[PDB]
């Protein structure tokens, strides 16, 4: 119906390529071949009233947009594709774009997929704490504790039983502890506190980064520097702080050097792997920072304010529990930004 | 003189198009169906005899 | 650029106008000045050189390698203080 | 309305918050454009990779905290984004990569294409030990003159004569050029090999496609060895 | 008439391959291409002028 | 300071302060514009070296 509109452009685009190709052809020809013959023609020609019109219209048109102009100032997708000729076969880039077109429309024809687990959706589509069931927790493997040979008997009250040489964590308690922990994250988020997500096991970064992003929080995936909280001025004083309003938008006010050296202590610490982060947990105690952590059957519950009994070895179980806590924080953040609007 | 007539029609239409917006070489003089040029070759092409010797 | 005496006489002192007139009669207006990339004669900042800075210039009356006064016409007779205090805030 | 002070970067509590933030920004681009194919000219080994130095990145990537392995990780992601097919790249990727290019591009190059002179002669200079040679190479029939004298007269040693002929023997053009060599300083060996070096540098103008063969033969490398005062 | 006779010649060379969009469409497409070739020349000159002055007055 | 002079020239060039002469001469323009905001009150004292004692070792 409107294809001609594009066709009109393509016509010009083709013409432009032709003009450029033969501009380069004349760039090779020696001047001795063209210049003297060209000048001789003018010596044998007489300008007419009309010819003179362009003799000065082009002089100004070239003395305005080429010489007396500012060289600088004080179809959008894939705009660098070089289309191939209508007779030539598709280029490699065009075949890639031709496949992308198929992928959007045709590639998903025939059936839809239901009741299938996709790992990425645990991070990007976490459920709300009220909709979590024992089945959902069990599907994520949260019930699978450590070997009975590695039992830390202080977790006895969380154990549902032993099966296949491991302790089975009681998911009914996990759900109740998870809901309590989630409410704490939501409260701190809605109050404007700093939430730090700590996890140093391989693969946890993706979950940790998204959890921080959707709660406007912070994360550490590589290493907890011993002293980050107790020796904060020697470790974190150099890094930059900023002032923000109630909408979490940077105020842009420059900060006095006094305000940029003061310790910035987290209001809540979430630890995915507490058994390998004793340093951080002890610093949190010393610094009176409430903490949440996943407590496996070999982990000491009393070292954290709000324990969540659950498997800490599986990325699915960890990311499932982290996702729930992250969405709870998001709802708190959304409720704080909403009360500011109204 | 159609030659001077069509040339003088092409020069004034261009003036209006450039006048519509601030004239910047990269943007105002973009290729047809293109966002903008970069105002940035001397890679001489080997002659047929030069290429034959290399082969 | 060559400027008429009137304009130059409203910004520069009379004592320096003769030098400006002679320089505008010896240096053609179409002089294409080139920049030296070996020797830096001028300072890194702009200065008309019409005022003597109390710190960045030699102190008038003080003896030094380029003092233009005769040896019996120096005007520094007290040596208990630093002759050239630091510039600006001090 | 109420205002509070918070860490600027999400990675504030990490060891190097500045490096981790930059890595995260690049990782997002590599995730958003995971599908975009990479250059097939990478096999052709395109000679473009002007990334900032480890020391220059330390200004923006944590200073003393910056570790060499962290700089290596930055380059692996800058190159991967850079090697996306130029036709299929977008502005977002280029904008992010611009900040990491060496600012030497501010200025220009100091190399002008060499060309034959008004008489068709390629002029090159060569140096060996204390000797120097200025040769004039033109298309001819294999005539050579050294300081106006016959080759057998000026250079008595056949090994010195063979050294002069070697560059022409590599391109199999011994009978295709006339050489007017002028040499001064040092002795016969220094002058003969200085002429050898100068002929190789002058032959590249006639056919720049043979530079790689001349480099591989070793005639385009300036011999650095000189008499060393005993220390 | 070089100002105009060189541009006519350019279209004559393109006319060889041509062997009336060329009246207004090609004519415009050519003037714009020339403007982009005359603007790159001026950009190159600026770099030369800036590299021949002391861009780095205090240290470098 | 180095970026203040480059900006001054870039602006003095983009504003145009004989096309043939626009390929040989390198005179950028008025001295005032090239050195705008570079005076004796801010440039000299900031570039002076060896201005602060930072170490000292005495021996008897
Ligand atoms: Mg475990």
């Amino acid at each position: 119906p409107n294809n001609n509109d594009e066709v009109m452009l393509l016509q010009q685009k083709l013409l432009y390529d032709e003009i450029r190709s033969e501009l380069k052809s004349l760039s090779q020809v020696p001047e001795d071949e063209i210049l003297p013959e060209l000048k001789k023609s003018l010596e044998q020609d007489k300008l007419s009233d009309k010819e003179q019109q362009l003799e000065a219209e082009l002089s100004d048109f070239f003395r305005n947009y080429a010489l007396l102009n500012k060289l600088f100032d004080s179809t959008k997708p894939y705009p660098n594709l070089i289309p191939s000729a209508n007779d030539k076969p598709y280029s490699s880039q065009e075949l890639f774009l031709r496949q992308l077109n198929h992928s959007m429309r045709t590639a998903k024809l025939g059936a839809t997929i239901s009741k299938v687990y996709y790992p990425h959706k645990d991070i990007f589509y976490p459920p709300l704490p009220e909709n979590i069931t024992v089945e959902s927790l069990m599907s994520a493997g949260v019930h699978l504790g450590q070997s009975t040979s590695l039992w830390r008997s202080s977790t006895q009250s969380y154990i549902y039983g032993e099966y296949k040489g491991i302790h089975i964590i009681d998911l009914n308690q996990t759900l109740s502890y998870l809901k309590r922990a989630a409410k704490v994250v939501e409260g701190v988020s809605e109050s404007g506190g700093i939430i730090l997500f700590l996890g140093t096991r391989q693969g946890q970064k993706r979950g940790l980064e998204e959890a921080a992003k959707k709660t406007h929080g912070y994360y550490v995936s590589t290493r907890w520097i011993p002293g980050t909280l107790t020796n904060s001025t020697e470790i974190s004083g150099i890094w930059e702080k900023q002032e923000i309003d109630s909408n979490d938008n940077p105020t842009e006010r420059a900060l006095s050097p006094n305000e940029t050296s003061k310790q910035v202590k987290p209001d809540l610490l979430v630890v995915l792997n507490p058994t390998e982060n004793r340093n951080a947990l002890l610093e949190a105690i010393k610094s009176r920072v409430p903490t949440i952590a996943i407590i496996d059957t070999d982990s000491e519950p009393s070292l954290v304010t709000y324990p969540i009994p659950g498997n800490d070895d599986s990325l699915r179980s960890v990311n499932f529990l982290l996702g729930v806590l992250a969405r709870a924080g998001q709802r708190g953040l959304q409720n704080r930004l909403a009360r500011n609007n109204e | 003189e159609k030659g001077v007539d069509e040339w003088l029609e092409a020069i004034n239409e261009l003036r209006e198009e450039f006048s519509a917006k601030e004239y910047l070489p990269e943007t105002s003089l973009a290729p047809p169906g293109q966002s903008k040029v970069d105002l940035l070759g001397s890679k001489i092409k080997p002659t047929a005899e030069q290429l034959a010797q290399w082969e | 650029q060559h400027y008429d005496e009137s304009l130059l006489s409203r910004y520069y002192p009379e004592s320096l106008l003769k030098s400006i007139k002679l320089a505008q009669q010896t240096i053609p207006e179409d002089t294409k000045f080139r920049v030296s990339r070996n020797v830096e004669f001028a300072p890194p900042y702009l200065d008309d050189f019409t005022k003597i800075h109390p710190f960045w210039d030699y102190k008038p009356g003080m003896p030094h390698l380029h003092a233009q006064e005769e040896n019996n016409n120096f005007s520094i007779f007290r040596w208990d203080q630093v002759q050239q205090p630091l510039p600006g805030e001090g | 309305l109420p205002r509070r002070i918070v860490p600027k970067l999400a990675t504030f509590y990490s060891a190097n918050p500045n490096h981790e933030d930059r890595i995260n920004r690049l990782e997002r681009l590599l995730r958003k454009y995971i599908k975009l194919p990479s250059q097939n000219n990478n096999e052709a080994q395109q000679t473009k990779a002007p990334w900032i130095s480890f020391d220059e990145y330390a200004l923006i990537g944590g200073g003393t905290k910056l570790k060499p392995t962290q700089y290596t990780q930055l380059l692996y992601m800058l190159n991967k984004l850079h090697n996306i097919d130029p036709q299929l790249t977008n502005d977002e990727i280029t904008s992010e990569l611009s900040q990491y290019y060496k600012k030497s591009s501010m200025l220009s190059n100091n190399i002008k294409i060499k060309t034959l002179d008004e008489f068709g002669r390629s002029i090159a200079v060569g140096k060996r030990k204390s000797s120097t040679a200025k040769v004039f190479v033109v298309r001819g029939t294999g005539e050579i003159l050294v300081n106006g004298r016959q080759l057998n007269d000026y250079f008595l040693k056949m090994k010195d004569r063979e050294s002069i002929m070697y560059p022409l023997q590599v391109i199999e053009s011994v009978g295709k050029y006339n050489i007017f060599a002028t040499t001064s300083g040092g002795g016969p060996t220094g002058q003969a090999e200085s002429i050898m070096h100068a002929i190789a540098k002058a032959l590249v103008v006639f056919n720049p496609l043979l530079k790689s063969r001349l480099h591989k033969a070793g005639v385009l490398t300036r011999d650095y060895r000189h008499v060393e005062r005993k220390k | 008439l070089k100002l105009l006779n060189m541009i006519l010649s350019m279209m004559n060379k393109t006319n060889n391959n041509n062997n009336t969009l060329d009246s207004l469409m090609n004519k415009k497409l050519l003037l714009k291409n020339m403007l982009l070739d005359m603007n790159n020349k001026k950009m190159n000159n600026m770099k030369r002028m800036l590299n021949n002055n002391n861009m780095n007055p205090a240290g470098a | 300071i180095n970026n203040n002079k480059y900006n001054n020239m870039i602006n003095l060039l983009n504003n145009n302060n004989n096309n043939y002469n626009n390929n040989n001469n390198n005179y950028i323009g008025n001295i005032n514009n090239i050195y705008n905001n570079m005076t004796i009150d801010n440039i000299p004292m900031d570039i002076l070296m060896y201005k602060y004692l930072v170490g000292w070792s005495i021996k008897f």
